[PDB]
């Protein structure tokens, strides 16, 4: 229930949950899910708790060109999840952090189901 | 050691059907006087004068064509219509000497409509494109205010840029530079391109070495990556000249306790 | 004299214009940013305000009034559109009005072959014959030909 | 680069008979003329080689009977300015071929006006090389 | 800026002086009048003679075909009017128009007229419906009727040339010039207009070496230009490019960029003076006389620089010559195969560098673009530079992640990330490059496969070829080599073990690499990848696609053209010209790939 468990909190004011659990560690580092500048801009980290796991997207729809609008996260995964949902930043306009996630129930007790690499596409 | 009042009724006399050159150009120098110490201004009296400047219109005589623009250009924040003009531009366009020109751009900057615009782009394009530079640089200035306004369509522009972007006066150099700085300046990458465009360069009128300069520095600054190669290779140069200045320039910035290369510096210094 | 002739951008009034004024003509369009022209006839001096009307400055095209003396105006005689009705009557009778102290003398241009419809309707319903009224004539020109330009100026150059 | 907030052409008695406010920040005719109260005054009928008033860049001319002011903001190069302050001080002198004087300005108020234009512009300085300046002008 | 630009040179001839040329457009055709007497028409294109005449035999100054009338004109200084029927060339009528020497000739198209100019100092007006009525005489002249052109823009006005220096331009009610205006300081030996129709220039000729602008509106010189080399015998407007040709009395060719307005080029074919000049008004294709012969050259590419997201937004720049400053297309409605689409409003962009290469990122995202000979890579919604340099030739690394260049020298250097990539580096003579996902290096008529971390000779293929398409993951390729193509297989495992072996052939590569499937003798317009599938154009206007041993015509296209994009999502091509209206025909990707599954069998 690390400062990560915060974070499980934080994620909570949410309620279109599909399971969570209190955080456990966070994110050994947050990724930018988009490059450098981009004509969108993603910091993404990573969040654990001992039943889900909930990527809970920070970021600057960066151009001033766009307002990303129906927005939501694919995932799909290789090493075990099982994915119960992908979230929908309602509106995102520029230069501001909105919040969009995706979650899913971690898998603890198979050979090869936590780890995973998931594939991203933004709608 | 003169008086506003009486003189705001007697200007429009040079209106009466009065002829005698002199006397009212001595009288618009008076109002500008009131004017330039300082003076209410407003719209009626404005318009009184809209009529009252326009008929008179028959004058060839050249600085009676000067005064004219001196007048108008008094008008611009604060600006009372154009169409009238547009004849009376196109005169100065079409008109001889160079000379006309450049003021009427000149007072329309601060004051005008999108709209005209497109057309009075093609002048521009002229403008852009001419020997005699001074004109074009009464073009420049104009667009700053444009900018003021706006300036963006401006930017449009950019190509002419680059027709213009062969100089070879040096104060004209100079001109250029600014605004393309500002252009690019949204933008960090091309002028680092730019950089390379004036790599292969030297400058004309000179002035341009220097903005040029806050500039190297100011992409360079933020660590602007490599000092070494690029810096320095400008440095060699800014060193070796007998502008002094932009040896300084270079001098003054590079303020570094521990002295980067704190040696050279010191020559430099000795120069100082 | 203040003599101003009237009509609008792309008339070609400035064609017709020019070519009297310097011989040669320009553009079927009149003026945007105007003509005062000084011409002297029968050695008579003269100043012609040129209009390419345009709407704006046409609402303001009264915009300016002291020594107003003679109109040309100038109407596009095949013109079977702009012509009358309200436009006309108003700008005929607000002009007359206003500036009772000069001559109303009405340029009909491009006549071509005439692509009006009756230059008896016309003259009437201008209510050229409301004549109880000021030096006037009712005058036709196809501008190529210019034909009745010289009369009108030399009729006019009568005192 | 817009360098003249403002230009001023002063007496020797301490008042401004021209200034185009180039931009102007603290309003005004008056406010400018307080200014003056303190900096001419102070100055008054002796100049600097440099001069400063709070990060901003003092400059101009002087005559023994009159007084030239250009600013600008002391974060900038001394020598081209100077160049610049020069260039309009000779180029009307030159151009007058007289030393100025209260009476410069009433024996012809019209080239000030007329001067004052041609340089800067609000601001900027367009025009220079004064000699050329001199013989291009004349009109 | 460089010549890094299609000048060919086109057809040649030597022969005399020859004075004259017209153009027949209608079917290409070109007429030709000598100084020697004698007239010919060709069809360049094998360099054929479609008929001489032998008009006269005196020097035939003037000639016009009649398209519209589908007749030739021709006159010759005889001071007759003799005309065919260029539907064989028979000869349908005759009459002495101008009984002096007839220089030009300038007809209305529109309406139906023959517009003469004569050195009788007279300009007559014949009217070939009225069966070569003199319907009007145009005079004001103070000399030998030298030019005429009409102003075709409004073919109505027209303006005239006298080497007495002067320039009358004419209205119809004016069978004497509106005015006339006092150009030459020599004469004014030719008039010309202004291709476009939105502004008004004239350049007119001479050989005292200054050129002068006009802009009739205004009514202005606009300028005057010097710095010339040696009398003009003729400048001519470039219609395709901004560009002045100049031309000589001694046959000298420089050309001002009419945008740089700097002498971007001089050429020599010495052939001696510019005697005429005609221009293809497709604006590509122009020829001269000249003495020793004339020269045809050929000038143009055959597209804009555009690639398309397959969300479907072909973003192009530019038009033809007009700025960048316009990608975008994502369109929003939907209609028929046969039937024509709409287009959104909303241009990005204004480079200035002129390009010839657009291409884009793998994923469509990152577009280098190549002009001036440098290359601008954008971001592109960005619209952002995404970088630049000088080329020569280039690879993306199709991963979509790397690039190579060919230095302007020959001898390789590669970039990732503005890295030299050396763990590679031949850098053996070459001819071209090719990138994808093997390595070619196309050199001494041979195309030789290398690896992509290191070089490796993995084969050499007997000759050379032109381009390469790979398939979409690379696997079966396509190599467009003229009239005849390839499809391969490259087998990986080979290698693996070869390589681990090492001891191999790389003079020929590695005969343990590729095999060699089967070959179409192919004629390509251009072509496509839809995976391995090998769809492609043909430049006889059949679109088809190889499939299943056999080749499908999917439909023939007009003439052929260029392949705007098949979203496949909407299993529609697109298709494109290069005028911009799009036409799309649907397949259904997955018909193809059904068959080529079950071939393989997965039938099911």
């Amino acid at each position: 229930a690390t400062r990560q468990e915060i974070f499980q909190e934080q994620l909570a004011a949410v309620p279109e949950f599909q399971g969570l659990g209190p955080l456990f560690k966070s994110s050994p580092e947050p990724v930018a899910l988009t490059e450098s500048e981009t004509e969108y801009v993603i910091r993404c980290t990573k969040h654990t708790f001992s039943d889900h796991l909930v990527f809970q997207f920070d970021c600057t729809n960066t151009l001033n060109d766009q307002t990303l609008e129906n927005v939501t996260v694919q995932m799909e995964p290789t090493e075990a999840y099982e994915v119960l949902s992908y979230v929908p930043a309602r509106s995102l306009p520029y230069n501001q952090p909105g919040t969009c996630y995706t979650l899913v129930a971690l898998p603890t007790e198979d050979p090869t189901a936590v780890a995973c690499t998931f594939s991203c596409v933004m709608k | 050691h003169l008086e506003k009042s009486a003189v705001l009724q007697e200007a429009r006399v040079f209106n009466e059907t009065p002829i005698n050159p002199r006397k009212c150009a001595h009288i618009l120098t008076k109002i500008l006087y009131l004017i330039n110490q300082g003076e209410h201004l407003g719209t009626t009296e404005a318009t009184e004068a809209f009529f009252a400047m326009t008929k008179l219109f028959q004058s060839n005589d050249p600085t009676l064509r000067r005064m004219c623009y001196l007048t108008i250009k008094e008008m611009s924040c604060i600006a009372e219509d154009v169409i009238i003009v547009t004849s009376s531009l196109t005169k100065d366009m079409t008109g001889k000497e160079d000379n006309y020109r450049g003021p009427a751009v000149r007072a329309l900057c601060q004051i005008t409509d999108s709209t005209m615009l497109q057309a009075v782009e093609r002048y521009m394009k002229q403008a852009i494109v001419d020997k005699v530079p001074s004109v074009s640089s009464s073009a420049l200035v104009s667009s700053l205010h444009l900018l003021k306004c706006s300036f963006d369509v401006v930017k449009r522009w950019v190509n002419e840029a680059q027709e213009a972007a062969s100089s070879d006066n040096i104060m004209v150099q100079y001109h250029a530079l600014g605004l393309l700085y500002h252009v690019r300046k949204n933008d960090r990458l091309a002028v680092s391109k730019m950089i390379s465009k004036f790599t292969r360069h030297g400058l004309k009128s000179p002035f341009a070495y220097c903005m040029m300069i806050r500039v190297a520095s100011k992409q360079l600054e933020e660590e602007d990556g490599s000092r070494d190669s690029p810096l320095f290779d400008f440095i060699e140069s800014c060193l070796r000249n007998k502008h002094e200045m932009v040896v300084y320039e270079a001098a003054s910035a590079i303020v570094n306790l521990p002295g980067c290369s704190a040696k050279e510096l010191a020559p430099a210094v000795s120069v100082l | 004299m203040r003599i101003l002739m009237v009509g609008l951008d792309g008339a070609g009034k400035t064609t017709v214009l020019y070519k009297l004024k310097l011989g040669e003509v320009i553009t079927t369009i009149p003026t945007i940013g105007f003509n005062v022209e000084t011409v002297q006839y029968k050695n008579i001096s003269f100043t012609v305000w040129d209009v390419g009307g345009q709407d704006r400055i046409r609402s303001l095209w009264r915009h300016y009034y002291r020594n107003t003396e003679g109109v040309i105006f100038v109407v596009d005689s095949n013109d079977r559109s702009r012509i009358g009705e309200a436009r006309e009557v108003m700008q005929r009778m607000l002009n007359e009005d206003e500036l009772r102290n000069a001559a109303w003398l009405v340029f009909a241009n491009k006549q071509d072959l005439p692509e009006a419809m009756s230059a008896a309707e016309i003259t009437e319903k201008l209510g050229l014959h409301s004549i109880r009224n000021r030096p006037w004539f009712i005058q036709a020109t196809c501008a190529t030909s210019g034909e009745g330009l010289y009369e009108g100026l030399e009729w006019l150059s009568n005192s | 680069l817009y360098t003249v907030k403002a230009i001023l052409i002063l007496d020797n008695d301490g008042d401004r008979l021209f200034a185009k406010y180039y931009d102007d920040t603290y309003p005004s005719v008056k406010e400018q003329k307080a200014f003056e109260k303190n900096i001419f005054n102070k100055t008054h009928r002796t100049d600097s080689e440099i001069a400063l008033l709070e990060g901003l860049t003092v400059v101009y001319k002087s005559s023994i009977d009159l007084y030239f002011y250009v600013i600008g903001s002391s974060y900038e190069n001394e020598l081209m300015l100077m160049a610049v302050l020069n260039c309009l001080f000779d180029s009307l002198s030159q151009m007058l071929r007289k030393n100025v004087e209260k009476r410069a300005l009433l024996e012809n108020m019209e080239g000030l006006f007329l001067a004052v234009d041609e340089i800067v512009d609000g601001g900027v300085i367009l025009e220079s090389d004064p000699q050329q300046v001199v013989h291009r002008v004349a009109l | 800026m460089p010549l890094r630009l299609d000048i060919k040179r086109k057809l040649t001839a030597r022969s005399d002086r020859v004075k004259s040329v017209d153009l027949h457009p209608t079917e290409p055709w070109m007429l030709a009048s000598l100084y020697n007497g004698s007239v010919c028409v060709w069809n360049h294109e094998t360099q054929t003679l479609v008929k001489t005449f032998e008009v006269c035999d005196l020097p035939v100054r003037a000639a016009k075909f009649v398209a519209r009338k589908n007749w030739v004109v021709t006159g010759a200084d005889d001071m007759q009017i003799r005309v065919f029927n260029y539907n064989t060339l028979e000869r349908v009528h005759m009459f002495e128009a101008h009984s002096d020497y007839i220089r030009c000739i300038a007809v209305h198209p529109t309406q139906p007229f023959i517009l003469t100019s004569s050195d009788d100092m007279l300009i007559k007006l014949w009217d070939w419906d009225k069966k070569w009525s003199c319907s009007q005489v145009f005079e004001g002249h103070t000399h030998y009727v030298m030019q005429i052109v009409i102003n075709p823009k409004d073919n109505n006005q027209f303006a005239s040339a006298s080497l007495d220096r002067t320039i009358k331009v004419w209205q119809l009610g004016s069978s004497s010039p509106n005015f006339t205006l006092e150009g030459h300081e020599k004469g004014v030996n030719c008039i010309d207009y202004y291709s476009g129709g939105d502004k008004p220039y004239l350049i007119s000729g001479a050989d005292d070496r200054l050129v002068k602008i006009w802009d009739y509106q205004n009514k202005t010189c606009v300028q005057t230009l010097e710095g010339h080399a040696q009398n003009v015998s003729c400048a001519s407007f470039h219609p395709e490019l901004p560009i002045i040709i100049t031309g000589s009395e001694d046959g000298t060719v420089r050309i001002w960029h009419s945008s740089t307005y700097r002498l971007e080029s001089t050429l020599n074919y010495g052939m001696e003076r510019v005697w005429c000049v005609a221009s293809l008004r497709g604006s590509n294709n122009v020829a001269l006389g000249y003495d020793e012969g004339s020269i045809i050259v050929k000038l143009g590419r055959e597209e804009p620089a555009m690639s398309m997201d397959a969300n479907g937004k072909i973003i192009w720049a530019k038009h033809s010559e007009v700025q960048q400053a316009n990608l975008k297309a994502m369109g929003d409605t939907e209609i028929k195969d046969g039937e024509r689409l709409p287009l959104a409003v909303k241009d990005m962009g204004s480079c200035e560098i002129y390009p010839q290469t657009i291409q884009h990122n793998p994923n469509g995202r990152f577009v280098v673009v190549c002009g001036d000979g440098e290359y601008i890579i954008y971001t592109a919604m960005a619209l952002r530079n995404k970088s630049f340099g000088s080329a020569q030739e280039f690879a993306w690394a199709h991963d979509s992640s790397e690039y190579a260049i060919r230095e302007s020298n020959s001898i390789v250097k590669i970039f990732k990330n503005f890295k030299e990539k050396k763990s590679f580096k031949p850098d053996f003579g070459a001819e071209s490059i090719y990138g994808g996902f093997l390595l070619g290096v196309r050199s001494v008529n041979g195309l030789a496969f290398y690896d992509w971390e290191n070089t490796e000779l993995i084969r050499r293929i007997e000759i050379q070829p032109k381009h390469i398409f790979w398939s979409d993951s690379g696997e079966l390729v396509c190599i467009a080599t003229e009239e005849s193509f390839f499809i391969l297989k490259y087998l990986s495992e080979k290698v693996l073990a070869a390589q681990e072996t090492h001891e191999g052939v790389t003079e020929d590569g590695i005969e343990d690499a590729f095999e060699v499937l089967g070959e179409i003798q192919e004629i390509v317009k251009t072509g496509l990848w839809v995976g391995d599938c090998f769809i492609y154009t043909s430049s006889v206007n059949r679109l088809n696609y190889y499939v299943g041993g056999e080749i499908v015509t999917i439909a023939h296209l007009d003439r052929t053209m260029y392949l705007l994009g098949y979203i496949p999502k909407d299993n529609r091509l697109y298709l494109g010209d290069k005028e911009l209206n799009i036409v799309s025909y649907s397949l259904l990707v997955s018909v193809l790939e059904y068959q080529t599954a079950v071939m393989r069998r997965d039938f099911s």
